[PDB]
């Protein structure tokens, strides 16, 4: 069994606990409760293999900012979220993409840009804007749903992927 | 270079490192042993997170520190206090001008801010995880109620004010799948019809099924509480471990009732039918990972009254024979097969609890409350570690529910199962013993023939699903 | 090569009869244990001259899965009955773990010791002569062990070894 470290990133109310624990307990937790630090573990069989997926669920409050190098120096593999109907935390996600690459210190680290929220008709950040960003970091890009399931499985097993070809 | 700290004699948790106060194993330190000061610094550091440690000591710390101390434990280390004016401030505020105040800064964005968050993050997760403690003691609730209720400042405000909610719904207290799960099957019971309902008038995939989600749920009900500690052997068990024994008595109680449904059916023919459905339904609980269902067949093939059972054993299908000895065989050599084969399949699954319980019985017996080092007591935790890591993979396998659909009728049935009656252990046990010394003399008795005793037909559906549209 | 025995310890849970083997198998002179280790349980030891391999199955913890009880101790060639002798219940309950050996060995003469574990400071409730009587009616040796100093706790051991080779 491969250990994969993974670190759930974004802006305050996108979503990140909502998906973590849409993956881990097949629930939808409708209570937005700000995270502080949250950590998970799922054993998982994707493309044939086992693994365990250890999962840092991470602050999106303002008042949390100084305090990501600490995990993003433990982290593998990034999801990158956004909320589709808030295009605040879509121009957060720069902010977040260049931290982790100066504490990296690399150009090279796998992520997985998340639009969360696809199940509200009420969309402010188009997929083309959102698959434009993703193409210039040489990433992909996953819309999801917390709430009906849709992508959760593809985002973070696709994060899996990028991680085991890296 | 480092950030001053407040004086030790002031603010406990400003003392230096040193091997009187916290050891290391030999890219965040792993704690051997320390001080429980040492030890709830390093659980509330200002240089990194450690959800992992959050959780091990949240889980363990009762061994070494009664719920009341350690809350006034983090509240003390929650109180921080803030240097005072350095010279440049000084120069700045003696010419009527507005200090830098950079120290100070610094030491709030750096120092308290990221130690008070990680104090409240403990908070969170001990009333989200681990609100037994409140349950239990009133006044602890009271005491954690009105520190974070009187917390000021806006940094802390979002995190309060949820903390201060979580509480509240914590003391007044749904599952999504894409896809559909399988339809009910029925064999010769049709629904509805209960007084009939057996082992061989049952579907055998739906024994499995509703078995397998009646097993889940006890399993996943099994909070770390009724582990720690041992107490499920202990003299006060029934209180402390309720959940656990719960599921362990289902497990004994099915395990009985296949040897009773074997051992009472004297006609050879009709108790090859019954082992051969035993089996089918043992290859069902492989099929959904309920490796608990799958001991619990092996355990009663391997029971004294069954195992003895050569004419029945003789008539087996080759195949099935295979499938019980390949089931058998993840037992051998101390489980070494079932850990390999629970480690690789995909969840969900049943867990057999055992296992877990010796080992976090052993590793308690096994390892020292403390380690004496330079004349001063430390607390051993890489022992509360090892359990926690038990604890830990327990629930690993707690998270993931079952798509299978609740037969209302078929659980109330498997949930009132007795098949002891009102019989004692050693009376029952000795009884199907004596059943199987009926049904099957020891060398040199005959064999004697017997009546058959079912009126419907014995041939099993199989086990292979079905789906019209 | 060297002959393994397989040897399996019974008797009542809550009353410290894992230190038996714990202190068996540990690290004689360092008071720790990792039960999840691949072979925590096996030990190569030289007895009377003869080097063999033991192989201690200990369920402790497991003693609610009363109808496991069969399948475990069928793996065994030599048993430790394991009463705590504060305890006078697991004194007792001695009687209907070796009938439960006999009738899962098929035998009346299966290898054994009685072993009374002295786990705590606690008054002792069974005197060794009413523990040597009850070994004494069965045939079997009797051993005492203490679970804090390694008192007996080879003897419990290498005697079982000696009633297999003996049988
Ligand atoms: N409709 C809808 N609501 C969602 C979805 N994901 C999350 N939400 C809602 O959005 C709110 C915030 O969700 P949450 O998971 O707490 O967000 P977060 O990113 O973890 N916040 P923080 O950074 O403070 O920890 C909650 O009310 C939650 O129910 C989604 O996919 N669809
Ligand atoms: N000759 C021993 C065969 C045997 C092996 C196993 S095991 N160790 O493979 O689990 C379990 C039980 C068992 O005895 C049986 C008795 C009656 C039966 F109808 C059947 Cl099917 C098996
Ligand atoms: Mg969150
Ligand atoms: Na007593």
């Amino acid at each position: 069994m491969t250990e994969y470290k993974l670190v759930v990133v974004g802006a305050g109310g996108v979503g990140k606990s909502a998906l973590t624990i849409q993956l881990i307990q097949n629930h939808f937790v409708d209570e937005y409760d700000p995270t502080i630090e949250d950590s998970y573990r799922k054993q998982v069989v994707i493309d044939g293999e086992t693994c365990l997926l250890d999962i840092l669920d991470t602050a999106g409050q303002e008042e949390a900012s100084a305090m990501r190098d600490q995990y993003m120096r433990t982290g593998e593999g990034f999801l990158c979220v956004f909320a589709i109907n808030n295009t605040k935390s879509f121009e957060d996600i720069h902010q977040y993409r260049e931290q982790i690459k100066r504490v990296k210190d690399s150009d090279d680290v796998p992520m997985v840009l998340v639009g969360n929220k696809c199940d509200l008709a009420a969309r402010t950040v188009e997929s083309r804007q959102a698959q434009d960003l993703a193409r210039s970091y040489g990433i992909p890009y996953i819309e999801t749903s917390a709430k009906t399931r849709q992508g959760v499985e593809d985002a973070f097993y696709t994060l899996v992927r990028e991680i085991r070809q890296h | 270079g480092q950030m001053r700290l407040p004086s030790a004699d002031v603010y406990r948790f400003a003392e230096p490192d040193s091997e009187e106060n916290i050891i290391f194993e030999e890219g965040i330190p792993i704690i051997k042993a320390g001080t429980v000061i040492k030890l709830i610094e390093r659980l509330t550091y200002h240089m990194y997170a450690d959800p992992n440690f959050v959780r091990t000591f949240l889980t363990t710390y009762r061994s070494f520190c009664k719920p009341q101390e350690l809350l006034s434990l983090i509240i003390e280390r929650f109180e921080i206090p803030e240097p005072e004016p350095t010279e440049a401030d000084r120069i700045a505020i003696e010419n009527g001008d507005q200090p830098l105040s950079a120290e100070l800064k610094r030491f709030r964005k750096e120092y308290i801010q990221p130690v008070q968050l990680r104090v409240l993050n403990v908070c969170r997760h001990w009333v989200e995880h681990h609100f037994y403690d409140f349950e239990r003691d009133a006044y602890l609730l009271q005491r954690m109620e009105e520190f974070i209720g009187t917390v000021r400042g806006k940094a802390m405000k979002k995190w309060v004010e949820s903390i201060t909610k979580i509480i509240q719904r914590k003391k007044i207290a749904n599952i999504t799948f894409q896809s559909s799960p399988p339809t009910v099957e029925w064999h010769i019971s049709r629904p509805g019809h209960i007084e009939t309902f057996d082992l061989l008038t049952l579907h055998p995939i739906e024994i499995a099924r509703q078995l397998t989600l009646l097993e889940s749920d006890l399993y996943r009900a099994v909070q770390p509480s009724e582990l720690v500690g041992s107490v499920w052997t202990k003299e006060d068990k029934e209180i402390n471990s309720p959940n656990l024994l719960k599921m362990i008595r289902h497990t004994t109680n099915l395990t009985l009732w296949f040897e009773k449904c074997i051992v009472e059916t004297e006609n050879l023919e009709e108790r090859v039918a019954v082992v051969s459905r035993i089996i089918e339904i043992l290859q069902v609980f492989q099929e959904l990972n309920n490796f608990n269902g799958v001991l619990e067949v092996v355990s009663a093939m391997n029971s004294s009254p069954v195992y003895r059972l050569d004419h029945t054993f003789e008539q087996i299908p080759s195949r099935q024979k295979k499938i019980l000895e390949e089931a058998h065989e993840l037992s051998e050599d101390h489980y070494k097969k079932y850990l390999a084969k629970l480690r690789s399949i995909n969840p969900p699954c049943v867990p057999f609890f055992g296992i877990y319980l010796t080992n976090i019985l052993k590793t308690e017996e096994g390892n020292p409350e403390v380690l004496k080092r330079h004349g001063k007591e430390l607390i051993n935790f890489s022992k509360r570690r090892k359990v926690a890591e038990i604890t830990g993979e327990i629930q690993q396998y707690q998270n993931q529910p079952y798509c299978l659909r609740v037969e209302s009728d078929i659980k109330r049935f498997f949930e009132n199962l007795n098949p002891m009656g009102n019989s004692m252990e050693k009376e029952f046990t000795d009884y199907l013993f004596n059943k199987s010394l009926e049904i099957e003399p020891r060398n040199p008795k005959p064999l004697p023939r017997f009546p058959k005793k079912y009126s419907y037909p014995l041939k099993s559906p199989g086990v292979r699903p079905s789906n019209p549209r």
